């Protein structure tokens, strides 16, 4: 099985840990904001994805740099209901994408919490994050509900196909 | 009434392992352990040494000494029972009472010593309880692991099922385009109290 | 603080016979080794740090590759590693990396293995960093209600040390431990709860003792010794209380435990100067010297008779 290292990052309360355990255990884990990281191995289509869920709190964001090394795919989780912090999520994403160690990393953006009535749609998040300005980077945005699991498998299927063609 | 430290020393006076149960500086405990071999009197029929500040209580173990460092006001009866318990713990981990085996098993000894004494007070433990506590064999952990392995198996089965469905959906999308009573209990205590009252207390 | 002025709970004087493992070798064994190689590498790292070597480059390697392991030996060795590793910068600030370690302590306090919980609680008694203890307080409190006496007895000691060093983290600790002591059945848990109350709140310890004073003779020797220690401290601070406890201490002179007899005789001399009380204590010492076969006991109890004679 091809082993792939994936870094999952984003702001606090974006639902990163809920996505990770929904993929691994099939269940919704009610998570307090992650004050650390989780590492879990998820198997999809004979690829073993080692996913690193790093906490998104302001105190933890400076530590994301330590996880960039040997990252083949980047999953950026955004709370699509949090309109106030979308600009902060854009700045942090752009700061990460400027790092040379992430230059060859494939970007998957999860527009999470699409089940909420005030959630920004995937197109509005694409514009607010400025994803169309990214040159020479393969990116995809998927609308996701971490609680139902909707869109999570479509995002992984895209990631698996991209990482299979990169060799 | 406080056990300060427990140490295993060579007959040459080298401390191999020491565990402290109270807040001591490294310089203080190393000083106390370095003084011990010079303070040891040979040819005496007792196994303690007192300084101005501390008491050493020790037991010879072939080429080694098991040493307890206590306060001068520590209860010697409790300290001797504690010393006997420490001396019985060493052979449970070390087959030979030599410096090399004590050095190889130093962490197992530290873990066993922490089961005997907490904050300078002796725990009510026997050798079999120390063994049980150091083995860490938990029934709850075994049950928790068995439940978690079962959940991981189910999640793996579901993930394989969804992976097949997605791969099939892609292929289909590509295809479609009255006796006299003598003696009352407690009379001795009452007589003692009545004597003390007669003495003005 | 220099390593020599720091609190030292462990001394290991192993002759480093073999070439001292390079930091790069240790790092490779910790990252890529099997559980046995990781265990031996971690033992070597602990011994090197105890002998005054500074290995700051290994901290994150241990956090990433050793901390998530579920091996019981590695879990215990990690508690010894966290006891000795510098947690603060030279300027006294907590290292940023320690936040990742704090979540591991919280997981270990919730671990299904009761011995991991108990060992982690015992380690927390040695922690001096309030910022690491604050997020653990809910998990430490939950360990008081644990089904195993091994967890409960160590949870009482953890609460006692946290209250003593950082009262603001658990200001209700004396009340919480009093309610624990009243409901507890395990003798070791009762002793540890009572010992905390002697140091933190003597009035609550006295209130508990007042409910059980007539039953003290039926208690285990460990609980009797801690009760004698309370009676000594209270009667030393407040001489008016002596009249209340003389009868209890005299009953403890008849204990089956020679350790309790010795401590009760020593305490009786401090409670009463009356000739009858001194005679009872002196006879108890003479009887201990005659009955006890150990020359260490004979000599030390003889010194108590010599101290009595100096008055």
């Amino acid at each position: 099985k091809k082993e792939m290292r994936i870094l999952m990052v984003g702001l606090d309360a974006a639902g990163k840990t809920t996505i990770l355990y929904k993929l691994k255990l099939g269940e919704i884990v009610t998570t307090i904001p992650t004050i650390g990281f989780n590492v879990e191995t998820v198997e999809y289509k004979n690829i073993s994805f080692t996913v690193w869920d790093v906490g998104g709190q302001d105190k933890i964001r400076p530590l994301w740099r330590h996880y960039f090394q040997n990252t083949q795919g980047l999953i950026f989780v955004v709370d699509s209901n949090d309109r106030e912090r979308v600009n902060e999520a854009r700045e942090e994403l752009m700061r990460m994408l400027a790092e040379d160690e992430l230059r060859d990393a494939v970007l998957l953006v999860f527009a999470n919490k699409q089940d909420l009535p005030n959630a920004m749609n995937a197109a509005e998040i694409t514009d607010k994050l400025g994803l169309h300005s990214l040159r020479h980077r393969n990116w995809y945005i998927q609308a996701t509900c971490a609680t139902s699991g909707d869109g999570l498998y479509e995002g992984l299927d895209w990631l698996s196909n991209q990482l299979r063609n990169q060799k | 009434m406080v056990l300060l430290a427990a140490a295993v020393c060579t007959k040459a006076g080298k401390a191999i392992v020491s565990r402290q149960f109270v807040e001591m500086t490294r310089t203080r405990i190393e000083g106390l352990l370095a003084a011990f071999p010079k303070l040891m009197n040979t040819g005496k029929q007792h196994t303690f040494v007192e300084t101005e500040s501390v008491r050493y209580v020790y037991q010879p173990m072939e080429k080694l000494y098991m040493v307890l460092i206590t306060t001068k006001n520590s209860n010697i009866l409790e300290d001797l029972e504690t010393l006997r318990l420490f001396s019985r713990v060493i052979p449970e981990y070390c087959r030979a009472l030599e410096e090399n085996e004590i050095s190889e098993h130093c962490f197992d000894l530290i873990f066993a010593f922490d089961e005997i004494v907490a904050l300078g007070y002796r725990e009510n433990v026997n050798l079999a309880q120390i063994r049980t506590f150091t083995e860490m064999d938990s029934h709850e952990e075994k049950v928790f692991r068995a439940v978690r392995e079962t959940q991981e198996r189910e999640a793996k089965a579901e993930m394989r099922r969804k992976a097949k469905e997605l791969q099939q959906a892609r292929r289909d999308a590509e295809r479609q385009g009255k006796a006299l009573k003598l003696g009352a209990k407690g009379k001795e205590v009452d007589n003692f109290v009545d004597k003390l009252k007669s003495e003005g207390e | 603080m220099t390593a020599a002025e720091n609190v030292c709970y462990t001394l290991i004087n192993v002759p480093m016979d073999s070439e001292p493992p390079s930091e790069i070798s240790l790092k490779n064994d910790l990252e890529k080794g099997d559980v046995k190689s990781k265990t031996e590498a971690l033992k070597k790292v602990i011994i090197m740090i105890l002998n005054g070597e500074k290995l700051p480059g290994l901290l994150m390697t241990i956090i990433r590759f050793v901390l998530p392991l579920q091996d019981h030996t590695i879990k215990k060795l990690l508690l010894v590693f966290w006891e000795i590793v510098p947690k603060t910068t030279p300027d006294g600030r907590l290292l940023h990396e320690m936040i990742l370690v704090c979540d591991a302590y919280r997981k270990d306090l919730q671990h299904p293995n009761e011995f991991i919980r108990g060992s982690t609680l015992r380690f927390l008694c040695k922690l001096k960093e309030a910022e690491l203890l604050e997020p653990l307080m809910p998990a430490i409190r939950a360990c008081l209600e644990h089904r195993h006496s091994y967890v409960r007895r160590n949870a009482v000691l953890a609460i006692y040390t946290i209250y003593r060093n950082f009262e603001h983290l658990i200001p209700d600790a004396p009340e919480l431990i009093h309610d624990f002591l009243v409901n507890e059945k395990d003798a070791s848990c009762k002793r540890n709860a009572f010992m905390m109350l002697i140091h933190a709140d003597q009035d609550r310890a006295l209130d508990y003792l007042s409910t059980c004073i007539d039953q003290v003779q039926t208690f285990g020797d460990i609980l009797q010794l801690v009760i004698v220690e309370l009676i000594y401290k209270v009667c030393h601070a407040n001489p008016s209380e002596r009249a209340r406890f003389i009868r209890c201490i005299y009953n403890l002179l008849q204990s089956s435990s020679p350790a309790v007899k010795y401590e009760a005789a020593g305490t009786l001399v401090t409670l009463s100067s009356a000739p009858t009380a001194i005679k009872a204590a002196a006879q108890c010492y003479i009887d201990l010297i005659i009955k006890e076969s150990d020359n260490n006991v004979k000599l030390i109890v003889l010194d108590r008779l010599v101290e009595l004679k100096e008055h």
